[PDB]
């Protein structure tokens, strides 16, 4: 239970995933990984990014948040955004999301939060 | 034309519109490699004040091709603005360019 960040999460009841310290800075150095997974097989996860969405923009190469459809990291990439406008609304394919959030030594800014729920 | 003076070398300033290949400043290396490209930085940059984070700044990290490049949004052209104004008054930035500082060593301010 060491870690600054991430876990698997159970999206039966809704709940937020932030950049650590949000709407503050993030630190520098991070690299956190979220699993969230519906309770049952057929249901799907959806992800709202709230308005305010701050992070190092250089095409995407120091920070950036990624999503991709399923338990691994080498699942498919559903997007890998960064800078200054936040990412429209994501629906699961499967059961399982993958979320990371990486951070470099030098700038940050005030994040990313969203917000994970069951769809419909 | 934006430029300044000093001993048989010049400081200009320009606006240009491709993205260049340049990566993120390192200012520590940015630092030790030339230090006359470090401290005009950091003169030009306390007047710029506040430099978004989501606007990116790359360094050439060259003695040879010595450039510092802002990039110039609608977030970062405001302080950008304001702080070349004080030194050249035909300088006016525009969204979606970039500012780029380049250091000739022998070319003069002519
Ligand atoms: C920045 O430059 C220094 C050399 O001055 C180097 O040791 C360091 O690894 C560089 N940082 C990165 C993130 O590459
Ligand atoms: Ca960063």
């Amino acid at each position: 239970l060491g870690s600054p960040c991430g876990g698997r999460l159970n999206s039966k009841d809704a709940g937020y995933i932030t950049s650590p310290g949000y709407p503050q800075d993030y630190p520098s150095h991070q690299n956190c990984e979220w699993i969230v997974y519906a309770p049952e097989p057929n249901q799907k996860i959806v992800l709202n990014f709230n308005p305010h969405f701050e992070i190092e923009k250089h095409d995407c190469k120091y920070d950036f948040i990624e999503i991709r459809d399923g338990d691994s990291e080498s699942a498919d990439l559903l997007g890998k955004h960064c800078g200054n406008i936040a990412p429209p609304t994501i629906i699961s394919s499967g059961s399982m999301l993958y979320i990371r959030f990486t951070s470099d030594y030098a700038r940050q800014g005030a994040g990313f939060s969203l917000r994970y729920e069951i769809f419909k | 034309q934006h430029c300044i003076q000093h001993n048989h070398s010049s400081i200009t300033f320009s606006l240009l519109t491709n993205k260049s290949d340049l990566e993120k400043c390192n200012f520590t290396r940015l630092q030790a490699v030339d230090r006359v490209i470090f401290d005009l930085f950091r003169e030009f940059h306390h007047r710029v004040g506040d430099f978004p984070v989501t606007s990116d700044l790359k360094c050439s990290h060259n003695t040879s091709y010595r450039v510092i490049e802002y990039e110039v949004t609608k977030e970062s052209l405001p302080r950008l603005q304001e702080a070349v104004s004080t030194l050249f008054p035909d300088l006016h930035l525009s969204e979606d360019r970039f500012l780029q500082i380049q250091a000739h060593d022998d070319k003069n301010c002519t």
